[PDB]
């Protein structure tokens, strides 16, 4: 009967993480949003804006406190004292204004939170803002907890962006757990806090390409036949159901249409570049 | 009697936005525009093979992934001296093509349509503004507004799957969507096949269908309704256009052409005339006067007096200029859709045949809609075209080394507005990757010389009879389409 509460917050973001989601199949997102979950603070999406939608925000966190999810998308820049993201202000009751960062957004959420979900691999894992030559300090959810001391149950659900039907998967998985945890256990984890439910698989494992590495048979180029391991391909070291799942309902996915580029793991990108050079 | 008001975070729009305006005699007098994230992209870059570069500038945005991974190929391209064959720029178009239709349907139903549409009691539809002004509350006749807000609610509601459809189509030969693997230097990855190219037409057709018969006819009904939206949020009237959509193999033509419109006179775009300037900006500059981004400089600084903005401040001959669907419609002045010619007649009593036949209506905030509603339309008759032009079978790419030493600059046009990349090689890796984007034109703060950019400046006369519901400002802002993360980055 009830709807999962989502508080969605952005961070050093790039929208994908829930522009990926809008493509949901099976539910789509209508259904998600009218039946599956209450989507109470999204800053892309929701109705209201400035005071109105943080005090929404801060209204929702404290009425469902302890019964909400804490959703993350993009990384916490830690650098300067917060200041290379800032997600709202707040005026007081005197009139003065003021900055609110998001380290100091986590700080305050997830505490209130039931649970805190990472989506995508910058708030998972650090990954494109706290690449190699990024002077924000940007650091992941499980980063930012660790050096607050911070301890709330977290699941990561990593992807650049990740696939909608993880994001959704584990959603349902764990609002179903806490619906009724000895029917529904948690998702298995890996030691990286993904679910092995759509992180347990190997891409090159699972590769219909397999066949041909196996034959030595290589693409020369991206317009040829063959295996994309000499092309770059990182589905030997990246851990992701693709494979099967594909992408965009089922149209394409990485390896067919070029080379996997370990999107979803916590060295991406420094680990899995160059991108067209072979691991 | 100046009230201020200030709206952090301004939502429906990618990205994070403040906005202060102040208020006087109902009006507004005053308006900074801040961009409050900043990740530095042309820092991360530094040192990498280029070839990583169009995939890591994807994450720029993940709404409009594909204009940066054109402009990034292209600049690469360029750099790499290596010439694209008619089957792969073709299939760069049909791969961004469709993107530029899910950009603005997604834009006006998911970002702009809440200011007209009163959704229902749930979240995220609520809470919003008491006096908010809605379709509900301006038509007089309650069945009337009852009905129209209905048309106009299912619309947004069915959009969600055509947007949706539209990135299918996207990873038709783009691999997936958000960012698309199937772009590189020297062409595309997947040479499109006769069956993909009949999957591709199934679906553009599905949404062609709902750009023709739902999409245009809300937009200029919703005009018809908001009269005095097309006659504010106005600006400075000066806009830039890089060219976008090459329709032949020396990028000599274009779906809609390169050009400049600044103080009521036409000229060509020239790329040696853009600088940006940093005076409210929290950056430093090694030398004063602004700089061309080919010696474009990311020194991000936080603490500098004066800024309140991460947004640099581009400027075309000194001037402001924005950007976007009005920019690229105005300088290319193309015919209006077959609906548009008969709304307009049938609806305001105008009888307009091609764009500039708005006149002073373009310039404002229903005229931005307009503009962008009649631009898919646009697109989607240039998809149906490429769709017929494309060959199953025909080699999509080209091979190509990694120079020692080169400079490559990318010119297109975002679903937002222009863009360019810029990248300069030395040692086979990148030494400066400098990205000036589309909203970047938009909504930046003012310059070193005082001068709003074209969101402060169009903020300006904007009416506030209330307040505390002050949802004009919200009406101005999202009508630019802006994206924080492409004019940060
Ligand atoms: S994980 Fe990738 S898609 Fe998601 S916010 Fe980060 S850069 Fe964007
Ligand atoms: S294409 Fe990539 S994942 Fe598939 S077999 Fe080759 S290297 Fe492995
Ligand atoms: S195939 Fe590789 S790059 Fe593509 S989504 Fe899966 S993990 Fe990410
Ligand atoms: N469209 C789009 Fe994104 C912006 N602004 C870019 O470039
Ligand atoms: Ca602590
Ligand atoms: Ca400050
Ligand atoms: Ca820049
Ligand atoms: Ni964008
Ligand atoms: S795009």
């Amino acid at each position: 009967a009830k709807k999962a509460p989502v508080i969605w917050v952005q961070g050093q973001g790039c929208t994908g993480c829930s522009v990926s989601l809008l493509n949901a199949v099976h539910p789509r997102i209508k259904e998600i949003l009218l039946d599956v979950i209450s989507l109470e603070f999204h800053p892309t999406v929701m109705a209201s804006e400035g005071e109105m939608a943080l005090a929404h925000m801060y209204e929702i966190a404290e009425k469902f406190n302890g019964n909400f999810f804490l959703l993350v998308e993009g990384a916490i820049p830690t650098a300067k004292e917060g200041r290379y993201c800032i997600v709202g202000e707040t005026l007081d009751a005197k009139g003065h204004h003021h900055e609110v960062t998001m380290m100091e957004l986590i700080r305050d959420l997830a505490p209130k939170s039931l649970a805190t979900v990472a989506v995508g691999t910058c708030s998972a894992y650090g990954g494109i803002p706290a690449a190699e030559g990024n002077v924000t300090g940007s650091k992941s959810v499980r980063d930012f907890f660790a050096d607050e001391k911070i301890e709330k149950l977290l699941v990561n659900v990593p992807g650049c962006p990740p696939h909608p039907d993880w994001m959704v998967g584990t959603l349902v998985a764990a609002w179903s757990h806490v619906l009724n945890p000895t029917e529904h256990p948690l998702p298995e984890l890996d030691d990286d806090g993904r679910p092995l439910l759509f992180f347990g698989d190997n891409i090159h494992e699972n590769c219909p390409y397999l066949d041909k590495y196996d034959n030595s048979e290589f693409a020369e180029t991206f317009t040829k036949p063959g295996c994309k391991a000499e092309l770059g391909c990182k589905g030997p070291s990246t851990y992701a159901d693709c494979a099967k799942r594909r992408w965009n309902n089922g149209i394409n996915w990485c390896v067919e249409n070029a080379v996997c580029i370990g999107c979803v793991e916590p060295d991406f990108p420094d680990g899995k570049s160059p991108f067209y050079v072979a691991e | 009697g100046k009230v201020k008001i200030s709206i952090d975070p301004l939502t429906r729009v990618e990205g994070h936005l403040k906005i202060e305006v102040e208020v006087k005699d109902g009006k507004v007098v005053d308006a900074k525009c801040s961009g409050g994230m900043f990740r530095g992209f042309e820092q991360i870059l530094r040192g990498r093979d280029p070839r990583d570069s169009s995939q890591i500038v994807q994450r720029i945005c993940g709404v409009c992934p594909t204009a940066h991974c054109t402009a990034s190929v292209m600049a690469q391209d360029d750099a790499f001296g290596v010439k694209v064959t008619t089957n792969g720029r073709i299939t760069r178009n049909l791969i961004f093509g469709a993107n530029y239709l899910q950009s603005h349907i997604l834009h006006f139903y998911h970002l702009a349509a809440l200011d007209y549409v009163k959704g229902p009691d749930v979240s995220p539809f609520v809470p919003r503004y008491a006096n908010a002004d809605l379709l509900t509350d301006r038509i007089k006749d309650g069945a009337k507004a009852d009905a129209t807000n209905t048309y106009g609610l299912n619309q947004y509601l069915k959009a969600l799957e055509i947007r949706r459809i539209c990135h299918e189509m996207v990873a038709m030969f783009g691999g997936r969507m958000p960012h698309v693997q199937g772009m590189v230097v020297g062409g595309a990855t997947e040479i499109p096949t006769a069956d993909k190219v009949a999957e591709y037409a199934a679906r553009f057709k599905e949404v062609q269908k709902f750009v023709i018969e739902e999409y245009l006819p809300l937009i200029y009904t919703l005009g018809s309704v908001y009269t005095d939206l097309f006659e504010t949020g106005i600006g400075w009237k000066n806009v830039i256009a890089f060219g976008v959509f090459p329709e032949d193999d020396d990028y000599k033509t274009f779906l809609l052409k390169p050009g400049v419109y600044i103080d009521g006179k036409d000229e060509e775009f020239d790329s040696k005339l853009v600088k940006e300037y940093v005076g409210h900006s929290f950056f430093d500059h090694s030398a004063p006067g602004g700089l061309h981004y080919s010696v474009g400089e990311t020194n991000p600084n936080p603490d500098k007096p004066g800024a309140y903005s991460f947004v640099k401040a581009p400027r075309y001959k000194d001037k402001p200029c924005e950007v976007g669907p009005l920019a690229r419609m105005w300088v290319q002045n193309p015919e209006l859709s077959p609906v548009g010619q008969k709304l307009l007649k049938e609806l305001y009593g105008i009888e307009a045949k091609n764009f500039r036949d708005l006149g002073d209506k373009a310039f404002s905030i229903m005229g931005r809609h307009v503009a962008r509603a009649e631009e898919t339309w646009l697109t989607a008759v240039a998809v149906e075209k490429w769709l017929k032009q494309v060959q199953p079978g025909a080699e999509t790419y080209v091979k190509s080394e990694i120079p020692d030493a080169a400079e490559g600059t990318g010119f297109t046009e975002a679903p937002r507005g222009a863009l360019l990349h810029y990248l300069k090689i030395k040692d086979k890796k990148i030494e400066n990757y400098q990205i000036v984007s589309a909203t970047l034109w938009n909504a930046n703060p003012r310059d070193d010389m005082g001068q709003r950019g074209p969101i402060e400046e169009a903020l300006i006369g904007v009416p506030v009879p209330d307040i505390k519901n002050p949802v004009n400002v919200g009406r101005l802002v999202r009508s630019y389409d802006p994206x924080l993360g492409c004019a940060v980055h």
